[PDB]
RNA sequence: AGUGGAGCCUGCGGCUUAAUUUGACUCAACACGGGAAACCUCACCCGGCCCGGACACGGACAGGAUUGACAGAUUGAUAGCUCUUUCUCGAUUCCGUGGGUGGUGGUGCAUGGCCGUUCUUAGUUGGUGGAGCGAUUUGUCUGGUUAAUCCCGAUAACGAACGAGACUCUGGCAUGCUAACUAGUUACGCGACCGGUCGGCGUAACUUCUUAGAGGGACAAGUGGCGUUCAGCCACCCGAGAUUGAGCAAUAACAGGUCUGUGAUGCCCUUAGAUGUCCGGGGCUGCACGCGCGCUACACUGACUGGCUCAGCGUGUCCUACGCCGGCAGGCGCGGGUAACCCGUUGAACCCCAUUCGUGAUGGGGAUCGGGGAUUGCAAUUAUUCCCCAUGAACGAGGAAUUCCCAGUAAGUGCGGGUCAUAAGCUUGCGUUGAUUAAGUCCCUGCCCUUUGUACACCGCGUCGCU
């Protein structure tokens, strides 16, 4: 995600630009279990920063 | 003014519908993935949230 | 402002000690008072009139008022709707 | 002390299995409270007499102590190209024939 | 149907930002720290970092209960969702963060600008950093603005360090003159996470171990063990 | 390669205008204020509407304080805006005294923050020790060395810290690792066509191609010269690379820009025929003329047409596939995609082959102008755009002067994003084609840096007049 804007909150300078951007990584990982037990192995690793989504069949 | 005639101009076309989501000022507008917001107040909080100049 | 609306507000006000707005003049009606066609313009002013009575505090933050009771504001709604006192607010019920 | 190339002592460490004890871990907190000496003394109003107390601990007028950190209180209102230091913290008592010449 | 990932991970931010400028505008004058949310489908779960609970608590627990029904009202998130937690910094004076709205009430409180200064930089000098810095600008003594510096230990101002161990907090006190700004920038130290400090160290500092004084030959000795 | 010579766009001046808001004026303003404005924007002008005047005092008010209002007059306006019409509404108030709010209203020379500039430099500063009463000095150099006060070595100095460097992101390399039905190949089978082709179909593997994470890799490493034979400099082997491009950026500063980005802001001005809010219209774009970017060209290394054939960032709940009607612009239906799942194997342009045009202001080049058509929008009048005929003008390489650039570089070429209801001649990025010259200097200009002296001296403004 990538967001160029001006420095100069008024536009007299000398037209310097600041490059920001978010980093966004995907991971798929695929189980075959029955749905009770992928629920108890994610639900106690749980780490904030990090989220999961969780789709059945 | 009056009732009928204070709104009576539809705000959903033109750029004055749309306004900064923290200083309520309408030049300068982000909104490209739906940020909404101002350019000068993205600079105050690019960093909280969660944008990195890393090059 | 008729009165119907000066009921309405209030009615909310009690129950919860919580109570927002958009700062939009133009918006037709406020999204909390649900099914009761009470203008957020309305809303803001007569609710404001409580600020300079020292009944409520003012916590503005990205155009959005925020409000809180005062434990002397808390008396001042119990005349006006009558209320009696063995029913209290949403600050006295957990813990 | 300060060096970026620095030397490790680590082979002659002996014996570490607890090294966070409770000794050094200290909670040093003393801003927000009344101990910080940063703080104003709120001021008596002037005695007319000229004193404070009686008999031996007759508490004077300038009293050279007093005055002294009053002076050092005053040097915290210069002009902001001065540089005063940390005149608090550490007990200041300095003199009008130092602080007149500093002030002019 | 939901929110695309990219204005998913947008919108969050924007969440935390707000929630964040508001505590911010309530407890200035409570030693507010800062904000942790953990989301948990659950309840999500906001940690309140601040100085001392016992204020943003206040008498019985009644003020917290007000910010998390604003914060249900706000949102439109559904209430029975939302859990605030008041916590205590791990290091109070380290964090700068907590420590910038220090010297913005101890100005707005009626002292001289230069011992409050003072005050709050040798407490965090004291407070286990290996260098810290205070610029304070604006109307001090006239109407000529001129700026003020309190420069001591160690500062690192250009390189990926400046991003992980200088703790920027810029702050706006508003006195009977006019407006003064507040930086402080405290640098943290090594020693990784017990609490204090970041894991890896400045990008230039090698530390040799020395050896361990081995045995010198003397007889070749054969022993079965 | 241009610019300055033409045409056009845009910005700044002047000239007009009711207003043609506004700031910025060598580099360090002039396609800048994300400032490509139908309303809004909008500050400006011409006119209306409302209190959206909190709170305190006094007066009015229930035998009404009032609100809203059909029909007609007025009115652009189902503008009770006012009059007639008399129906509504139950203190939600009104009138003055106080002072609160709202200001894109004044001060960037009262300010914060941010940004720009000196400077993308080459410095800045302690501790201990030496000298001097002290100001002060050595450290911070004779010399050599480098992009670097980067380093060597002398040495009353020894050691440091900030800056530079290190760092972080990106690019070139891995047939070693991790593992893919939301990526790809091979094999087999099924076909389809004439042992070859299939982006045409499914399961076995598999990670070379594609993804993106760890680890590795490059250090003046090795060799030959140069060297105060130290620090390091030229050349060569091997290697993917003997090395790219950015981010961050010290001490000390500037009356640099911003109150017009903020519910940042001090003193304020106004506050009910308002500098507040909203609405209608106009204007910001008006044109004798000047100054800066930028875009088209001046034709043959070209233009037209047909055929051929390859990307990369990177958006998208609006992006769009496919089918049907239309010459185009467009319109209809049915789908997919909240996303390497769909648009898309992104059949892009320049370029490659063939035809025609052959030095002609020529078919080069399309400024100006008429007519029609479609879309977006309450509203295209000041042509918003897009499409089709017709009109075809200056311009034949540009005076003085001037800008930018060293290798996937300059130039040529198109795609994406920002602005966007409608939209790029701008800008931010991205690939594609792909060079010439030089690898050296103070000749211009600018900035340095060292030494020596060093804290506006003198000779060359008058005549007359009365009290
Ligand atoms: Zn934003």
């Amino acid at each position: 995600l990538r967001i160029t804007t001006r420095k100069t909150p008024c536009g007299e300078g000398s037209k310097t630009w600041d490059r920001f951007q978010m980093r966004i990584h995907k991971r798929l990982i695929d189980l075959h279990s029955p749905s009770e037990i992928v629920k108890q192995i994610t639900s106690i690793s749980i780490e904030p920063g990090v989220e999961v989504e969780v789709t059945i069949a | 003014g009056h009732q009928q005639l204070y709104w009576s101009h539809p705000r959903k076309f033109g750029q004055g519908s749309r306004s900064c989501r923290v200083c309520s000022n309408r030049h300068g507008l982000i909104r490209k993935y739906g940020l909404n917001m101002c350019r000068q107040c993205f600079r105050q909080y690019a960093k909280d949230i969660g944008f990195i100049k890393l090059d | 402002m008729p009165k119907k609306n000066r009921i309405a507000i209030y009615e909310l006000l009690f129950k919860e000690g919580v109570m927002v707005a958009k700062k939009d003049v133009h918006m037709p009606k406020h999204p909390e008072l649900a099914d009761k066609n009470v203008p957020n313009l309305h809303v803001m002013k007569a609710m404001q009139s409580l600020k300079s009575r020292g009944y409520v505090k003012e916590q503005f933050a990205w155009r959005h008022f925020y409000w809180y009771l005062t434990n002397e504001g808390i008396q001042y709604l119990r005349d006006y709707l009558h209320l009696p006192p063995e029913i209290v607010p949403a600050t006295l019920r957990r813990s | 002390g300060d060096s970026k190339v620095s030397i490790s002592f680590e082979n002659y460490r002996k014996v570490h299995p607890y090294e966070d004890s409770d000794s050094s871990e200290d909670e040093v907190d003393w801003q927000d409270t009344r101990d910080d000496p940063y703080r104003p003394a709120k001021p008596v109003p002037t005695p007319k007499k000229g004193f404070i107390g009686k008999g031996k601990d007759i508490t004077t007028k300038h009293d050279e102590v007093v005055c002294g950190r009053k002076n050092t209180a005053r040097m915290e209102n210069f002009a902001p190209e001065f540089q005063v230091g940390d005149g608090i913290g550490m007990d200041l008592k300095l003199s009008n024939h130092v602080f007149n010449a500093l002030k002019q | 149907v939901q929110i695309s990932k990219k204005r998913k991970f947008v919108a969050d931010g924007i969440f935390k930002a707000e929630l964040n400028e508001f505590l911010t505008r309530e407890l200035a004058e409570d030693g507010y720290s800062g904000v942790e949310v953990r989301v948990t489908p659950t309840r999500t779960e906001i940690i309140i970092l601040a100085t001392r609970t016992q204020n943003v608590l206040g008498e019985k627990g009644r003020r917290i209960r007000e910010l998390t029904a604003v914060v249900q009202k706000r949102f439109g998130f559904p209430e029975g969702s939302v859990e605030l937690y008041a916590e205590k910094v791990a290091t109070r004076g380290l964090c700068a963060i907590a420590q910038a709205e220090s010297l913005r009430y101890k100005l707005l409180g009626g002292l001289a600008v230069r011992r409050a200064c003072y005050g709050v930089l040798r407490f965090i000098m004291e407070s286990g950093a290996k260098g810290c810095e205070v610029v304070v600008s604006g109307k001090l003594r006239g109407q000529r603005a001129k700026s003020m510096k309190f420069v001591d230990g160690l500062m690192i101002h250009s390189g990926d360090p400046v991003n992980y161990y200088v703790d920027t907090a810029v702050r706006h006190v508003l006195l009977r003159q006019g407006v003064l700004g507040i930086k402080v920038k405290i640098m943290l130290p090594w020693d990784p996470t017990g609490k204090i400090g970041p894991k890896k160290p400045l990008p230039d500092h090698v530390s040799i171990v020395e050896p361990k004084d081995e045995i010198l030959p003397t007889t070749p000795i054969s022993e079965q063990k």
